RNA sequence: CCCCCGGGCUACACGCGCGCUACAAUGGGCGGGACAAUGGGAUCCGACCCCGAAAGGGGAAGGGAAUCCCCUAAACCCGCCCUCAGUUCGGAUCGCGGGCUGCAACUCGCCCGCGUGAAGCUGGAAUCCCUAGUACCCGCGUGUCAUCAUCGCGCGGCGAAUACGU
């Protein structure tokens, strides 16, 4: 059989497909082991890590994920592992594992950028020019 | 085996660098035209300085002498279309110098709005002088 | 003895527009290659006339973005600045240059004392 | 065994070292004496630097193919100091690009869809696949977590 | 066989309207119909200074103007033509049909 | 050169950037057991998400918050080291991973050097960069310079502050890098040596204090 | 006599557009055909269906 | 008052406000590897092919815009050179040449190549903005527009420190 799911995270968007395997799991047709940079790499591996191998040695899952930075992409991919992982296993140790580790595994992350405003529109909507008088 | 400062044309360089960074203490030559000649030449510009042979000297300065019949395209040297006898050349400090003097005193010569730039010694091409360029 | 990229005076007249313009830079070659104007043309009419006989008076004109061409050696041209008529007497040096920059419109900044 | 198993660095390097055998790619005329483009201040410091750029054109229209001339010239730009003013980006040179392409075709390494683009060949893939078995058992050396793919 | 509709309207009232319009004939006629299909929303913003003078702080007053775009099939019956054709076109909504 | 196994590193337990362990560390100060988060990680990483809760500092392992501290410009608006330290455009502001590679860096000169666990090395340089100060009060018009005690948050806070501060004094426009120089703050702080900016600052807080008692 | 006395059709330029309401030359929105200076706009916005929606 | 030509608002011993670039290793260069969103588009956007070292030139599919185009962004990662110097920092000023727009580019436009290589070694008295996807850092779109963005209005990328007071 075969499961699907999906992560959101500042403008990215991934899809996860879990099923059947040996232990690979490849991020936009190449493989997590060699993912670059290492706080991205460790950003994704940590739900791997926590479920063992003795769950991960058994399925294959393969991500596509686009959309808003290598950084967000990351976090997106780490959600829609944990959320497969879960779903696939239907086991409640590994969701209070993860929700004792980080609730966000799970839950996402609502925090979108605020709209700029004029006084420096370019930098942001709170900072503004200076005066001297 | 390495020469620490080698004389070259004119100019004692530093034998301490490599040589597409030494031969830019010369007026008249970049780091570019340094490694085109250097590449024409046949000598490699990463290379510690010091084991410039006489003869490996000699060419780099055959080929200073007239860059574009040993190949450097045309548009890679310092006065093409020279105003008196075309043939695109490349000078190396002197008549460098004096090229430089002979054009703005050729400018002055006919009263030129450069030329009385030159002169009064203001910003040549179109700068605006209200608030900056003092003294 | 005077030579424009090799050639002589004597040489550049009887040259003709199309080789006279890959002497010059690009400026001035897109200039000529797109063409002249009427009033360009009407004073380059003057001009001939002048050179022989028929024209006997002086030569003014507005045209300042007018090039110097080999056949204007020898002439003097009363060019406008804003105000008045100041006289040009073209040397061969001039080829290849407009006459606005042998007439000059702002005058030379001798600067007072501030004030308040 | 494929070219998504092993980064473009090493890859990209031993497809260089590899096309120094194939006679129709060599490097014009012009090579040592330009820039590859507009954005650049300084040119090349490698004597071999044709061959990095022929190989990295050709694991591109490989991936990325069908493409043109444009895009890679948009993926080899970059930014540029401006002196005084800030910064922008610039998009580099085409006349390296079309060479390297016409000297991989004459090679027979690629093909171009009569509209859109160059794709590459099975002998150009089978190129490819090949070098990336060889880096690939050579990695499995260090990383042992890469027997499983 | 098929015949493809464009609605753009500033009113999404009339495009219900025209909509469960053509829904009821093609429904209780014998006649397919695929969509109603909603398009991305195309807004127009001109962003303009209130002040007349230049003086005084900066301020400015942003406008926008919405489309609404609607899409259907409607596989082109001789009566689908027919009595779709005729159906109250108010002004506030611009129709586009065409063959494929 | 990076070699490959470090290059493509693999965690396979749990632990700080999957080399460094935490069971083997014991804090002593009873005041900052309880602010020294010492939970089993990977990654240290919260994106900004115990920021609004008052006291959600204390849910931050010192991993991450030292490499917060360590993501800094310098020294604008104030003097430190004789000198402002202003980049701004060569400073690594909103750049986390040059700021977690300096920190991986000085761990491994730290553990190469002393032969322990750098962790336990920065929870004793902290215990001893940790200030116990004086500020202004007026009892009814009249205003005093008098002597109040500290909290521990606060106490963090200085501590980490004053130790990046050091690194980023000894490394500039010198031959110096910033991981060495956080690794020889870090090594001096733990073993009390006056050469340390924070040891410094502490002993100079404690002594002006005392006065004003 | 009767020639000077009308304009050049200029194709570019700040003196080849007007506003048909005012009849200024500079500011003029020049946004999707229309050609309405900012002021004048910003008077007949809504009566063309503009909001704030803000 | 209404039209045409030429100049000027671009003039510079100086005092000020707002900014851009820097005074280097928390870096410069070369070659490789990645990753967005907002908006706009008929004599307009222009993929794809061919010329050209570059700027640019010649043809031209499609697209009235969830269909085609502008569009493989930079900061970031990897390897090599440089190792604390007015330097491989910095990049003003000037010379020769090559192009675009436009009826016209000197006064008074923008881009490209080779050369040239000025001050500046962290800044007193004083003073500005910022409580979270905020501030700092990075680039992009659009408005103006024949050509010209160190500006205004907006867009995403990476992403903190402190206080929950007077
Ligand atoms: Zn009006």
């Amino acid at each position: 059989r075969v499961i699907q799911t999906a992560g959101k995270r500042k403008t990215a968007v991934a899809r996860a497909t879990i099923r059947e395997g040996k232990g690979r799991v490849r991020i936009n047709h190449k493989p997590v082991e060699i993912i670059e940079p290492e706080i991205a790499r460790f950003t994704i591996m940590e739900p791997l890590i926590l479920a063992g191998e003795e769950i991960v040695s058994r399925v294959d899952i393969d991500v596509k994920v686009e959309g808003g930075g290598f950084m967000g992409q990351a976090e997106a991919a780490r959600v829609a592992i944990a959320r497969a992982l879960v779903e696939w296993t239907n086991d409640m140790n590994l969701k209070e594992k993860f929700m004792k580790y980080d609730r966000t595994m799970l839950v996402g992350d609502s925090r979108r950028t605020e709209p700029h405003k004029p006084n420096r529109s370019t930098k942001g909507p709170r900072a503004k020019r200076q005066k001297s008088y | 085996n390495f020469r620490h400062i080698v004389r070259v044309a004119g100019v004692d360089i530093d034998g301490h660098k490599q040589v597409r960074w030494a031969l830019t203490g010369i007026k008249g030559i970049g780091i570019n035209f340094a490694t085109m000649v250097l590449r024409v030449a046949g000598i490699d510009p990463f290379m510690k300085a010091g084991y410039l042979t006489d003869e490996q000297v000699k060419k780099i300065e055959e080929i200073l002498a007239d860059p574009v019949a040993h190949g450097i395209p045309a548009w890679a040297v310092n006065r093409p279309k020279d105003y008196e006898t075309g043939k695109d050349m490349h000078l190396i400090t002197a008549k460098l110098v004096m090229a430089w003097r002979e054009d703005v005193n050729r400018l002055r010569r006919i009263r030129a709005y450069r030329g009385i730039r030159h002169e009064l010694g203001l910003p040549v091409r179109g700068q605006r002088t209200r608030s900056n360029f003092r003294h | 003895e005077f030579r424009y990229r090799g050639y002589t005076l004597d040489e550049l007249l009887n040259m003709s527009l199309e080789e006279f313009a890959k002497l010059l830079p690009s400026r001035q070659r897109r200039s000529l290659k797109r063409g002249l104007s009427p009033e360009q043309k009407k004073l380059l009419r003057k001009i001939r006339l002048a050179k022989k006989g028929k024209y006997n008076k002086p030569i003014r004109t507005h045209s300042r973005d007018m090039i110097v061409l080999p056949e204007m050696v020898g002439m003097t041209i009363h060019v406008y600045n804003g105000k008045e008529f100041v006289p040009v007497e073209i040397k061969e040096e001039m080829i290849g240059h407009y006459l606005g920059e042998f007439a000059m419109t702002r005058k030379v900044v001798q600067h007072g004392s501030p004030g308040v | 065994a494929t070219v998504y198993d092993v980064p473009g660095d090493l890859l990209v390097e031993r497809v260089a070292k590899a096309l120094k055998e194939v006679p129709e790619i060599k490097p014009p005329e012009w090579a040592p004496f330009v820039k590859t483009g507009r954005h650049k201040e300084r040119l090349p410091e490698q004597e071999d630097w044709w061959y990095y750029r022929v190989a990295s054109v050709f694991r591109k229209v490989y991936i990325d193919g069908p493409v043109g001339i444009e895009r890679l010239r948009t993926w080899y730009g970059g930014r540029k100091n401006r002196g005084h003013a800030p910064e922008h980006f610039y998009k580099a040179g085409g006349s390296i690009i079309r060479k390297a392409l016409q000297q991989l075709e004459a090679a027979g390494f690629v093909q171009k869809v009569p509209g859109e683009g160059r794709i590459v060949t099975p002998k150009g893939q089978s190129f490819l696949d090949k070098i990336a078995t060889e880096l690939k058992k050579e990695l499995e050396e260090q990383i042992p977590e890469l027997k499983k793919y | 066989q098929k015949a493809r509709i464009k609605l753009a309207s500033t009113n999404i009232k009339a495009l219900n309207e025209v909509t469960d319009q053509i829904k009821q004939i093609a429904e209780r006629t014998g006649v397919r119909m695929s969509g109603p299909i909603p398009l991305p929303t195309k807004r127009i913003r001109i962003t303009t200074r209130k002040s007349p003078d230049g003086e005084g702080s900066a301020t400015f007053d942003r406008f926008e103007l919405r489309v609404h775009k609607r899409l259907v099939d409607i596989e082109a019956d001789e009566r689908a033509m027919r009595q779709i054709m005729r159906i109250r076109v108010p002004e506030d909504v611009t129709i586009e049909i065409e063959l494929i | 050169a990076k070699p490959l196994t470090e290059r493509f590193f693999i965690p396979k337990e749990v632990k700080v950037m999957g080399r460094w362990s935490v069971e083997d560390v014991t804090v002593e100060d009873p005041s900052l057991k309880p602010y020294i988060n010492l939970d089993a990680r990977i990654l240290p990483h919260s994106h900004g998400r115990y920021a609004k809760k008052p006291f959600g500092k204390a849910n931050v392992h010192i991993v991450e918050r030292l490499i917060n501290k360590v993501m800094r410009s310098g020294a604008s608006h104030y003097k430190a080291g004789g000198h402002f330290m202003r980049r701004e455009h060569r400073s690594i502001m909103s750049k986390k991973m040059k700021a977690y590679e300096v920190v991986k860096e000085a761990f491994m000169i730290i553990e190469r050097r002393t032969k322990q666990n750098p962790i336990q090395v920065l929870v004793k340089a902290i215990e001893n960069s940790a200030p116990r100060d004086t500020t202004t009060i007026a009892f009814g018009g009249i205003r005093y310079h008098m002597s109040v005690d500290v909290s521990p948050l606060r106490r963090l806070d200085i501590a980490l502050k004053n130790i990046a501060l050091g690194a980023s004094i000894k490394c500039y426009r010198n031959k110096t890098t910033y991981a060495q120089a956080l690794a020889e703050e870090i090594i001096a702080a733990a073993n009390k040596d006056p050469k340390s900016f924070a040891y410094s600052k502490k002993e100079e807080i404690e002594r002006i204090a005392q006065s004003s008692r | 006599k009767a020639d000077y006395n009308k304009r050049k059709p200029r194709k570019f330029g700040k003196g080849a557009r007007r506003c048909m309401r005012c009849g200024q030359y500079g500011p003029i929105i020049r946004i999707h055909g229309l050609m309405l200076c900012r002021h004048c706009f910003r008077e007949v916005a809504p009566k063309l269906g503009f909001k704030k929606y803000e």
